[PDB]
């Protein structure tokens, strides 16, 4: 489980040196994501790693594409 | 756009280029081509030193230890491109680099620029480089495993017209890099909200006969005008004028206090 | 610029999509509540200065060492209270244009977005501002729905100063 | 953007002063007309695909060049973009209808497309044709009296051709 | 402009050097081609009037769109227009043939012809169509055997050629 | 960005030979400098939100009509960004300072700057007289002496001085 | 882009007709001819690291200006993008001689090059002089009649030629 | 264009006041260096051949590539046009100096004169190194101490500076 | 670049004719000289480096000064003969490309125009190049009409320096 070398920020936060993994469900075809260049690929557990400072925008874009945050571990 | 519209401004190889996707179970050469369309697109076409390779972060993007999305945000945060995109350069210019190459696009509003100011007065250039990779924009055309690609010239939703046409003014051409400190082209354009005339590739010629000088070379002297003589009818002015004429022109047009936006070869 | 009509052409266009039955039922929100706001804002502009001074005076009475104090943020001189008292017409104005505009457009796009640093560093305390919207709250006499949007917008800066 | 109510509020803030009683009464009387106004968009809308489709006919009836090989409109892929940008136009249109203000059809659409036509070769001269046809087109459908409660819409149908002459403006 | 002496000339000049002896050898090939490209020259310059002629009334017949009503050479000024036009393209092939270098027509003729081109409707396939005509119709001319001293005059049939395509590649 | 360094080892790069013992000397000289520079970084940054909302308010006490409505300092984000703007610029003059080289100064802050000001409407006099307040104030700061080593900084100053006179030279 | 196929073909759609019998007699030419075009191509990629160094070597020695202290080829990381453009154009005069046709040069290679060498201060003359020295090292090695079929291969050569002249003039 | 004192009085102007007894004491302190202005004009105007000669000398010396063949300064046209670009720059700064405001340098030479460079290939960044040999050269002969009324000139000399600086940033 | 044919074809393209009989004999007369240029340029080309040096000595012997004279204008030293010998160079190569352009077009692109402001800026005397063009002249070996078209150009770039 490697990353958090380069998915935390240079900046020097003791906070913001937290890395997380979200475990995802259910990407699904919604009519928040209608205009997707890309493609679904996968709907199964899909796991994202996400930096404290921005697991407010992640879980958000989870949120709105109808993603089921079903775990989060620390790393 | 099509091939006839394309050869005319020069963006064939734009309009044929294919989105690149690191799939699931992607070999070795898979994911070196998708490392160096980060580094060409992300760092602007330029010549990319081996020792400016982020050798961690391609690490892991080779051991899916991250995504394309994280990579191309771990090279938008690296130093090099600090250096060649930040350091050096006004704040305008910079978040202008910054729609090229992590949306692909250029900037639409002045409020986008008073947007990515702020942002950066407030939190610091990660913050604003986590802007563009966070947004919706990025999420819906690159998502998590395509590497970002210039979209400014194919009509996008929630897009305005000007983009294209601004577009020209932050992609010059597929042997272009970003490199060499440098004014934004779109300052004016988009603190005014206007839109300047397109003059890419062969779009910018026009006749000669025997009207252009010795060496039949014609320039065009895009320039803002008012009453200082003879009556001014427009604001924005156009003069065709041989290379001969070329200094005359330059000095009349000073010395009426005209200021001069561009001069490029017709 | 958060209005009605303004925000349901922002979303069509975000979708691309011409406007739809949604959208037409968002404009004839707007035409419901139009005349509602048209007259708040009347009431408020008619009303606008004895208001204001009412307001500056209740804030003085609330905070009263903002009159004795000397400093460039208080109101112990004349320069002061001419200073305090066209804030509150500023705040009185731009509520009324919420209230012309439909939305807290108005409040966003010239009072609210930046605030913050400015009663930061010229140390001015948003509770100042906070009692005089109170005090307009109290004392602009309108009913029904021309109150209920009027409050609003004055809730909405009650809430962005605290 | 701008709507028929922060047009005139940005103005007041720019001097610095309340809303007189003339603007708020001139306000008043617009959300008089506001059921209208709704009509009329939803009347576009609800044949936008004849309007484009009829109106891209004629123009290419009126102009074969477009459609003839080596034309603009020739190819599939060309085809299906002026189809797009008279629909696209059309959009824009019914928005600066909806809001009772221009400023989304220039600021959106509007700015920037004649150097985009231009640099495209795009003939301007026939997009401003194609939305005549559709500005013709378009009136006719806001001033059918068929199924509809009696009124004069004789203002409405006037701001609506000022955004389609602003259109056809912007694109020659 | 560049002649084909002064365009190794300038080649040169840019390298600071002297002409190579190949160069030289190149350019007293090309002087003993002189008299078959005045030949060429002449021919098509004695025959202009009946290459512009024939080359546009094929074209108009191979393309009636072009001179029906709405047509881009319908009405005398738009048909005197496009005949000056074949003139001009065809004069400035000549001037090229006679200097030995497409510069004069790229420079003069060539630069900015497709921008005026599209930016008037005129549609340049239907340009580079004519100009193919006039094309082999010069190209037959100048290689017709009657009255002439016979030899092998392919090497400039070919750059002639090369400089029609030239212009035809241009305005396409 | 160079600094006070940098910039000569660029320019003797550029030449190709090493600095010369002058150079050496010139480059100690700053060395033996360098406290007092740091005193004034130190000084200035301590200051920093005082100097920018004196400056500030002295600025908009004489210029009432920017402040005024439709002024370009109304409206809360017009005004929060002329305070950020004055305390950009305060913060380059600092960098600049720290540095001993006006690089960062120029490449970040006051490189276009004069245009985005005349495109947008910001008076740049204006923001010339701001940064004049924060010159004067910023150099009082400096320029205390209670609670420091004397000493004489009159060479820091004039430096520092320098860059406030540029950068109200740029915006102006 | 285009092959020498897809540009007869994009010519023919233009004009909206089928190709002739001359147009498809010379392109089954151009297919008889396919082995020995595959064969330069090949030749060419085979020896691309000694063409560019070679051709670097002889352009630094006969403008030494370019590589002393302050000269644009001077430092490691000049001198590897100097030596990256010149594998880059060599790499794209093969795809031009692999596809027939040089709208792979104007479309990525040459696609604002000089407007690139202008804005960084390259010296466009002596990128030309270096491509000519590629020109001259590749057509010697494309020519080699060792160790391969004997026959014409002169056409081949002249396209080639064309194709590293085209890239010359780009950015003289 | 704007001297000295119509810069301030073009702000107050606009702010339609009149000018505070800070400001016309401030003018007056212009007037009370106004002697030592007058000789730096004099003492460059009487050098202006001497400074542009070397300052071209120093210039290609320290980068040859400008005068060998193929670079933007060889050929005697090219020269000759060089010397007249140093010669005009040079004239401009000394307007610049003697008005006592940047206006003059800013809207007659500088006006486009950095996309006049790039629009014609002349190396902007060889253009600002040779007005900095120019600034150099300038600023030594205003300084000088022999033959003049003694006196301190270092704030005409940074002014001085000031305007080559802003020279040589407009151009590269 | 003043050559027969550019010329021939810019007088015809500003009246806006085809080549007459008129431009065609120019082509004629232009054939007849190119030969001999050719082989003028030629022998010029292989005796390059002699007459550059013979030039420079001729020069350094009338000028005796400039050998022994500091000051950049002048060659007393090694660098200021390298300039020489590369100026007179200069000459040497544009003269050929005259002989095979067929007129004084190169000269007058390359040399001709500026020469004088060039001379007056950097003090050097154009009495130093005509001597340097005279002895190419009296040097060069050619006969008949290489020599008289050749003797042409050097006796315009003497002409342009007087
Ligand atoms: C010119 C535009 C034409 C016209 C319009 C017109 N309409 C009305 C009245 C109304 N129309 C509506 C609209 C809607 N109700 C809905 O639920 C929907 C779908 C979301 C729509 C579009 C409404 C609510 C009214 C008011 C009630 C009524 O049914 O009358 C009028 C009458 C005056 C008014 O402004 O209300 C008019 C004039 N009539 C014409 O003659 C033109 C062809
Ligand atoms: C291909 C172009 C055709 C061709 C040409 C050809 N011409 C000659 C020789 C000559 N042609 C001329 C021309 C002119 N003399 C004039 O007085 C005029 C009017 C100004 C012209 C145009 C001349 C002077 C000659 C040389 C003398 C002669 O008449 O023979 C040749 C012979 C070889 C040569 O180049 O000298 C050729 C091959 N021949 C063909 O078969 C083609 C159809
Ligand atoms: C000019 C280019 C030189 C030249 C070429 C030439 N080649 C052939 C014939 C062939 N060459 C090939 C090529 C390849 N076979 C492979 O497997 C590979 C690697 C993928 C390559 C590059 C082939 C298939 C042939 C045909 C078989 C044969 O060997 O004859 C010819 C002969 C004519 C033809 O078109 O086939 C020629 C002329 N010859 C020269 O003298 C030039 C130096
Ligand atoms: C810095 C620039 C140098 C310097 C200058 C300096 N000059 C003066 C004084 C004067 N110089 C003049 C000039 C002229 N008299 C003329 O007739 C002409 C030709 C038109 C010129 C150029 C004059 C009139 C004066 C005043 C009388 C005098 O001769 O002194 C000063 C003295 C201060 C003052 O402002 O009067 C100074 C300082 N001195 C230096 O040390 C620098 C090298
Ligand atoms: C070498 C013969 C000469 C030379 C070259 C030189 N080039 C650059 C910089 C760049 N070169 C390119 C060109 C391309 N990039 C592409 O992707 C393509 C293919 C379509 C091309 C043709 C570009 C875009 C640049 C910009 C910078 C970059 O790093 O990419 C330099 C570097 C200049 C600098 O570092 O400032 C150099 C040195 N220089 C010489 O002196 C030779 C004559
Ligand atoms: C009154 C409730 C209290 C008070 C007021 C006071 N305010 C200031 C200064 C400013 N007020 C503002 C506010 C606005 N400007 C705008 O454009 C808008 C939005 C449209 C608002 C809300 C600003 C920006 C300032 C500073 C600049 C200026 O002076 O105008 C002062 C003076 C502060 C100073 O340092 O000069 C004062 C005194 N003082 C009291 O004691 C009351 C309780
Ligand atoms: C149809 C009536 C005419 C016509 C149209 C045509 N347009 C294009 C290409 C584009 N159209 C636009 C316009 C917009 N894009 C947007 O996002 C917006 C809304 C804000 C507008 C108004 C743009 C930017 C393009 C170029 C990018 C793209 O094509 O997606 C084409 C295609 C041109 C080509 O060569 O591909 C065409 C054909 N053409 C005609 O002949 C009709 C008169
Ligand atoms: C004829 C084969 C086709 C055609 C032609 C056509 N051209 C125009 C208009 C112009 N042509 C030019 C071109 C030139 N002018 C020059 O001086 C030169 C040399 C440098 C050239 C090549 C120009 C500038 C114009 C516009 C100005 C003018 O009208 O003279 C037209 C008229 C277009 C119009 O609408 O007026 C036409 C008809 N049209 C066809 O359909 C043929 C396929
Ligand atoms: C305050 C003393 C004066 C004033 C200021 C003012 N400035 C702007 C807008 C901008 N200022 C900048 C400058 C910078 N931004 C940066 O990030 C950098 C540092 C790298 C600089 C130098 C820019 C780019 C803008 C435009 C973007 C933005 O809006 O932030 C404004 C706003 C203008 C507008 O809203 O149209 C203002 C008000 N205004 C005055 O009247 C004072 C004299
Ligand atoms: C010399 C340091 C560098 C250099 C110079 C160079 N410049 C040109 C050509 C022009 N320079 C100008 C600039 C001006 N003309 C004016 O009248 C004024 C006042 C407003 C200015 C500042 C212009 C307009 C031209 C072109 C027209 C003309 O020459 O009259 C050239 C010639 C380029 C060419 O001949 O193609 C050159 C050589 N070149 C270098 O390499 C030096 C760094
Ligand atoms: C030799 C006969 C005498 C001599 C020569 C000398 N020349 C220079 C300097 C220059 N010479 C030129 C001339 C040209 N440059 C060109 O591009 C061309 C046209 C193709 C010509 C004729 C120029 C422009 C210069 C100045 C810039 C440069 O150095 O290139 C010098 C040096 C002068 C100086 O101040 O550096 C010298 C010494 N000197 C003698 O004593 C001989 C008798």
């Amino acid at each position: 489980m490697l990353g958090q070398s380069s998915l935390v920020g240079y900046s020097n936060t003791q906070a913001a040196n937290r890395v997380f993994v979200y475990e995802v469900s259910g990407l699904r075809q919604t009519d928040a994501n209608e205009n997707s260049a890309h493609d679904i690929r996968r709907s199964g557990s899909v796991f994202i790693k996400v930096p404290y400072a921005r697991m407010n925008d992640e879980m958000r874009r989870i949120s709105r594409l109808g993603g089921t945050i079903v775990n989060i571990r620390p790393y | 756009t099509s091939l006839v519209s394309a050869q005319r401004l020069g963006i064939v190889a734009v309009d044929e280029a294919i989105p690149l996707e690191l799939r699931s179970r992607s070999t070795e050469e898979e994911v070196d081509a998708v490392i160096l369309a980060v580094y060409r697109q992300v760092l602007g076409n330029d010549h990319l030193m081996s020792q400016e390779r982020l050798t961690s972060a391609e690490s892991l993007l080779r051991g899916r230890e991250i995504s394309v999305r994280d990579f191309v945000r771990a090279v938008a945060l690296s130093e090099v491109y600090r250096q060649k995109f930040f350091h050096s350069n006004p704040q305008n210019r910079f978040i202008e680099l910054n729609y090229k190459h992590l949306l692909g696009r250029a900037p639409y509003d002045q409020s986008e620029i008073a947007f990515h100011t702020d942002l950066y007065h407030q939190g610091g250039y990660e913050a604003e480089i986590n802007s563009y990779i966070d947004s919706v924009e990025y999420t819906e055309n690159f998502g998590d495993w395509v590497v970002p690609y210039f979209r400014g010239f194919a009509t996008q939703r929630n897009q305005k017209t000007v983009g294209f046409s601004r577009s020209f003014q932050v992609y010059r051409g597929y042997a272009t890099s970003d490199r060499s400190g440098s004014r934004s082209r779109l300052t004016r354009e988009l603190a005014r909200n206007t839109a300047s005339p397109v003059y890419a590739g062969s779009t910018a010629e026009s006749l000669r006969g025997t009207s252009a000088g010795s060496r039949n070379q014609m320039y065009r002297l895009q320039v803002i005008q008012g009453a200082a003589g003879t009556r001014v009818r427009r604001g924005k002015a156009e003069y065709l004028v041989s290379y001969d004429n070329l200094s005359a022109k330059l000095q009349q047009i000073n010395r009426q206090g005209d200021t001069v936006t561009m001069i490029s070869l017709a | 610029m958060k209005t009605p009509l303004t925000e349901a052409v922002s979303t069509a266009d975000s979708q691309g999509r011409f406007l739809s039955s949604t959208e037409l039922q968002i404009a004839f929100g707007r035409l419901r509540q139009a005349n509602a706001g048209l007259q708040a804002a009347k009431a408020l502009t008619d009303n606008a200065q004895s208001l204001v001074n009412g307001a500056a005076q209740a804030v003085y009475n609330k905070f009263p060492y903002t009159t004795q104090t000397q400093g460039n943020n208080f109101a112990a001189d004349q320069r002061g209270k001419d200073k305090c008292a066209r804030d509150i017409g500023y705040y009185l104005r731009i509520v009324t244009y919420c209230l012309v505009a439909g939305g807290t457009g108005p409040l966003d796009e010239y009072l609210i977005a930046g605030i913050d640093e400015i009663n930061r560093t010229f140390d001015l305390s948003p509770s100042w501002y906070v009692e005089a919207l109170k005090y307009i709250k109290a004392n602009h006499g309108l009913s029904g729905d021309a109150r209920d949007e009027a409050n609003s917008y004055l809730d909405y800066a009650i809430n962005a100063l605290s | 953007m701008f709507d028929v109510f922060t047009r005139v509020v940005s103005q007041a803030d720019a001097r610095g002063e309340y809303l007189s009683g003339s603007q708020l009464d001139a306000l008043s009387a617009t959300v008089a007309e506001g059921n209208k106004r709704i009509d009329s968009v939803n009347r576009i809308t609800g044949n936008a695909s004849a309007i484009v489709s009829n109106a891209a006919r004629a123009l290419f009836a009126e102009q074969p060049q477009l459609i003839q090989p080596g034309g603009n409109a020739y190819t599939s892929r060309r085809m299906a973009a002026c189809l797009r940008d008279m629909e696209i136009i059309l959009r824009y249109v019914t928005y600066a209808t909806f809001t009772g203000d221009a400023s989304v059809l220039e600021d959106r659409c509007l700015n920037g497309l004649r150097e985009t036509y231009v640099a495209l070769g795009v003939p301007g001269a026939s997009v401003a044709a194609g939305v005549q046809k559709m500005k013709e087109a378009a009136l006719d459908i806001v001033n059918d009296p068929n199924g509809i409660t009696r009124g004069d819409c004789s203002a409405i149908v006037a701001e609506i051709a000022g955004y389609f002459d602003r259109a056809a403006a912007a694109v020659a």
